[PDB]
């Protein structure tokens, strides 16, 4: 197997600054590589081939550097415009025509936010239904890396609760996670206290909101 | 003119077939690499088929003896016929125009091709109740709905500062639920009324869904 | 009057896919147990005849057929065979009947860059044993190219990025097809019985 990885997953910088994006195939690929930017919704759009090579019609400040099994994409000035996913592709890679990365989005940075963490029980509505979804809301916080783990009786759960990110903000540049917690109105009555714990960079501990069944 | 128009994408039921046309214009079909390249939704882009300028015809192995790609050399099209479709092949399907080293420097808008025996559903809009200091935050709870998109609004668009609509996350039952909150004042909690407006377009459901706060 | 298999795997310099050099082998008594029996082969696939019984076999004609591709194309070197060599490089006819012959060469064809070159865009897949070695701008658009290189306008033959540290399937690959002909002529290759 050739694997192509991308680094960082998620990267922080802001308008005018140097940015690299880390490409690493597995085994040596020497130059058949190309790097495309992509936004939510558009197409992706190339931008380096053979590694070096700038595609016509892109911005001088891209480059591609790197021969083999270590490749970086650079930004010599970060432009408002250059805030996007970028993959590295893998040319030639035998069994499917090409391989791509798993992305690197760009994103702004900004200072630290901690998150408003709201605990939300299901509606007597929604156990009408026989169905009980606890939602956590984590509003207007920084960075994108926040752990939102739920407690039901004390007992973490996992494997029962989705999590979704909203794009970061136009305004104030930061993330929202809602982490919905679905499980039966019988098993919802099977437990009293139900609780979601907020790690992230701007709490210095993790932020616990819980509410007991029935109050 | 430099364009690649693809269509025919939309939504089936697993195992049928579906068939992605993509009109060239700018460059000829028959002379190029002419690729079919794929995303699943929040994945990165996988490489579906290619076919050859003189005519050999190669897939992923994922889409091996299901799908088949060919071109209308009078109409300069590209095409891929995905028979015995499976829910994996749930993508954005980009039309592209593969230059081996040279990379896919032309790619289509994309067309959207959702596969799941998920029938068509309307949205449950459940409260999330306020209850509780500073400001508050509220919302909406959109459940058990297919597919995509649900358009999510607050006070008929009233009330847009604040706002949070989630992305969607597929559920274990093949259908979505989305998470839409706000922040407000809490003194607003006894005055203003918080009415979220969920519409859902392909189940041809509207829901107005007030939300009242808890004891 | 040996044959002069030695002047065609052990050549120094061997030439890139898409200018793949053909020798013609006659008039000599070709000995193929030294390439059967011997030599370390990443690939030695014989068809429609068995290595083994060439050794008291006469041919009017045979024809060494020799080029680099790298690893993941020496599988494309073989009848009923697609991709970017067999379609636009070096064709093998679905009877074919000879064998072809492959070995890693990354010691001797990558160093720090070298360069072999390959044929990226046909407008047509290339007949068994064709040879297209013309440079002309491949035309990949509507608007002729006029020999000179741009958008839709593309060279026809690109470098092989072989460099030592690639993977096997990336790493340089000498392939010899040796095929034997059945002509209705006086027989000048045989094997030494
Ligand atoms: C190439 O040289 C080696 C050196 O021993 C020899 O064994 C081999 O037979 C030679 N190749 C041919 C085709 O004779």
């Amino acid at each position: 197997d050739i694997v192509m990885t991308q680094s960082p997953s998620f990267l922080s910088a802001s308008v005018g600054d140097r940015v690299t994006i880390t490409c690493r195939a597995s085994q040596g690929i020497s130059s058949y590589l190309a790097w495309y930017q992509q936004k939510p919704g558009k197409a992706p759009k190339l931008l380096i081939y053979a590694a070096s090579t700038l595609q016509s019609g892109v911005p001088s400040r891209f480059s591609g550097s790197g021969s083999g099994t270590e490749f970086t994409l650079t930004i010599s000035s970060l432009q408002p415009e250059d805030f996007a996913t970028y993959y590295c592709q893998q040319l030639n890679s035998y069994p499917p025509k090409f391989t791509f990365g798993p992305g690197t989005k760009v994103e702004i940075k900004r200072t630290v936010a901690a998150p408003s963490v709201f605990i939300f029980p299901p509606s007597d509505e929604q156990l009408k239904s026989g169905t009980a979804s606890v939602v956590c809301l984590l509003n207007n916080f920084y960075p994108r890396e926040a752990k939102v783990q739920w407690k039901v009786d004390n007992a973490l759960q996992s494997g029962n609760s989705q999590e979704s990110v909203t794009e970061q903000d136009s305004k104030d540049s930061t993330y929202s996670l809602s982490s919905t917690l679905t499980l039966s109105k019988a098993d919802y009555e099977k437990h009293k206290v139900y609780a979601c714990e907020v790690t992230h960079q701007g709490l210095s501990s993790p932020v616990t909101k819980s509410f007991n069944r029935g109050e | 003119e430099v364009q690649l128009v693809e269509s025919g994408g939309g939504l089936i039921q697993p195992g049928g077939s579906l068939r992605l046309s993509c009109a060239a214009s700018g460059l000829t079909v028959s002379s190029n690499y002419m690729s079919w390249v794929r995303q699943a939704p929040g994945k990165g882009l996988e490489w579906v088929s290619v076919i050859y300028s003189g005519g050999s015809t190669f897939y992923a192995d994922s889409v091996k003896g299901r799908f088949t790609i060919s071109r209308d050399n009078s109409k300069n099209t590209l095409y891929l016929q995905m028979n015995s479709l499976r829910a994996e092949d749930t993508a954005v399907y980009y039309c592209a125009r593969d230059l081996d080293v040279y990379g896919l420097d032309v790619w289509g808008q994309g067309t959207t091709v959702t596969v799941s025996s998920a029938s068509t559903k309307g949205p449950s809009v459940f409260p999330l109740a306020p209850s509780s200091g500073g400001t508050a935050a509220l919302g909406c709870l959109v459940k058990d709905y297919f597919p995509e998109p649900v358009t999510v609004s607050w006070n008929s668009g009233a009330l847009t500062s604040g706002v949070h609509t989630f992305p969607a996350v597929l559920q274990s039952s093949g259908l979505y639920s989305l998470s839409s909150v706000v922040t407000v004042p809490s003194s607003s909690l006894g005055t203003q009324t918080y009415i979220c407006n969920v519409n859902h377009k392909p189940s041809n459901t509207k829901v107005d869904k007030k939300v009242e706060p808890k004891s | 009057n040996l044959c002069p298999f030695g002047e065609v795997f052990n050549a120094t310099r061997f030439a890139s896919v898409y200018a793949w050099n053909r020798k013609r082998i006659s008039n000599c008594v070709a000995d193929y147990s030294v390439l059967y029996n011997s030599a370390s082969f990443s690939t030695f696939k014989c068809y429609g005849v068995s290595p083994t019984k060439l050794n008291d076999l006469c041919f009017t004609n045979v024809y060494a057929d020799s080029f680099v591709i790298r690893g993941d194309e020496v599988r494309q070197i073989a009848p009923g065979q697609t991709g970017k060599i067999a379609d636009y490089n070096y064709k093998l006819p679905d009877d074919f009947t000879g064998c072809v012959i492959a070995w890693n060469s990354n010691n001797l064809d990558s160093k720090v860059n070298y360069n072999y070159l390959y044929r990226l865009f046909r407008k047509s897949n290339l007949k068994p044993f064709e040879r297209d070695i013309s440079t002309e701008i491949y035309q990949a658009g509507s608007t002729p190219c006029n020999g000179v290189e741009g958008f839709n306008c593309y060279f026809p033959l690109q470098s092989y990025g072989f460099q030592p540290t690639n993977g096997v399937g990336y790493q340089p690959y000498r392939v010899v097809v040796l095929s034997f002909e059945l002509l209705h002529a006086p027989a000048t290759v045989c094997g030494p019985k």
